[PDB]
């Protein structure tokens, strides 16, 4: 059965610290590998096994390790994180199937390595309600979630009506906007839409709550800031359906 | 071994057809086509190995050139469902095993096309006391471009498509927002 998984998703750590990556397949695949891609450019190769015993640099200037000891592993160590290594992070393995090679991939680690833990931010969550120009003239309800604030882009914004999520009539903005542009540090903003017909929205029963799930600080992380620690956290805003 | 691919980026309504281009100076013993969704690993849409050959997987065709430098990926009929990096991946056996060389691909989004369109730019309230408000332009056809801020102090989000599937009924949206104080949901989606 099963696939190819990698952990953590998201990781913002402070610089000098040790990382590894994980990386596990269940298809007893004998080649694994890790690729890597920054902002600008294309996946490139960083390390790959043949197998249990071999470990191969794709990249000769990485100062990343792995290790290979059982053909379900593959690990990826950085002995000591600097900002440089801020990046994405994909494991695959492959086998031959008709003659070819084919890969199957991890869905990633997005890494952020910061020299300065205090650029560390939640996002704040505002649920805006339908505006009623909307609802008279179109027969439907718009809420619109502000998630803002928040730095690095580690995220998942998801909307939850009468406790269960929905993903019909809702679009999350693709990409987050930059609060301050210039700075490369700039904090970041989300938004998301839920459409609802407006008498599903005027029914008082209905609760809507936007929730984001930010990934921070660990409990372990150093912390001396006149202001609460930016750990992973979950924000919400939430409103009620209102006739009206 | 330097992998191209083109166009950077492809925004298109869905029912048309387009075609992809992936390019290298270096010749390839095969080569492979990955689609990869926000948030997710690469998936492997095919493999091509002989100079000039045509795959058809489903309403997408993928050719190799002859002499095994480019391949080009075509869609017929694209739906809003093609959405995603298109990545273009070369194998030189002359280099080592397992060796591919990535593209860094064609961002490829598909527009639902809109019904009825019904422009307007409305206000939204905080939900709890606040001075703050959003203004949300919604209900525009697939060519009104939302143009970007420019302005510091207003943040202006791009297009964004929604789909009430009980309805069958889809909008556009474009989100705008400032701090205060001159900031109007007058001016903020003007052109």
């Amino acid at each position: 059965e099963a696939d190819i998984y990698q952990t953590p998703r998201y990781l913002v750590i402070g610089t000098g610290k040790k990382i590894t990556l994980e990386c596990s397949q269940t298809m007893g695949h004998d080649k694994m590998y890790w690729y890597q891609q920054d902002p600008g450019m294309e996946l490139h190769l960083i390390h790959y096994s043949y197998g249990v015993n071999s470990t191969e640099k794709g990249d000769l200037s990485s100062e990343s390790t792995v290790s290979r000891i059982r053909t379900e592993h593959f690990p990826l160590t950085l002995e000591s994180a600097r900002p440089s290594h801020t990046s994405q992070y994909l494991c695959a393995s492959s086998e031959f199937r008709d003659g070819n090679e084919k890969l199957f991939f991890g869905s990633g680690t997005q890494l952020s390595v910061l020299e300065d833990l205090n650029k560390v931010f939640p996002p704040e969550v505002a649920v805006f309600e339908p505006s009623e120009a909307e609802i008279s003239h179109t027969q439907k309800a718009t809420l619109v979630c502000l998630a803002t604030g928040f730095y690095p882009d580690h995220v998942e914004l998801s909307w939850w009506v009468n406790g269960k999520e929905v993903h019909s009539g809702v679009c999350t903005d693709p990409q987050p906007l930059k609060e301050q542009p210039a700075l490369n540090d700039s904090r970041y903003a989300l938004s998301s839409r839920l459409r609802v017909s407006a008498t599903f929205w005027q029914d008082p029963r209905n609760h809507f709550r936007c929730q984001v799930q930010f990934y921070g600080l660990s409990e372990n992380d150093e912390w001396t800031q006149d202001r609460a620690k930016p750990v992973t956290q979950i924000v919400s805003a939430e409103a009620w359906g209102r006739a009206d | 071994n330097q992998v191209e691919q083109s166009p950077q980026f492809l925004s298109i309504q869905e029912g048309e057809n387009l075609t992809v281009y992936c390019n290298s100076s270096s010749v390839f013993s095969s080569l492979q086509w990955y689609r990869q969704e926000p948030g997710e690993g690469p998936v492997l849409l095919v493999t091509v190995v002989t100079g000039g050959e045509v795959k058809k997987l489903k309403r997408l065709t993928f050719q190799f050139g002859d002499a095994r430098k480019d391949s080009s990926l075509h869609i017929t009929a694209a739906q809003p469902g093609d959405t995603g990096l298109y990545l273009c991946a070369g194998a030189d056996r002359g280099s080592t095993l397992g060796r591919l060389y990535f593209g860094r691909g064609t961002q490829l989004t598909v527009w639902p096309d809109i019904q009825n369109p019904d422009p307007a730019v409305y206000q939204l309230r905080d939900s709890k006391s606040s001075d703050k408000s959003v203004c949300l332009f919604t209900d525009f056809d697939s060519q009104t471009n939302v143009s970007q801020s420019k302005d510091s102090d207003v943040y202006i989000t791009d297009k964004c498509v929604l789909d009430m599937r009980s309805m069958d009924f889809k909008s556009n949206s474009a989100v705008a927002w400032s701090n205060k104080s001159d900031f109007a949901c007058a001016n903020a989606f003007n052109n």
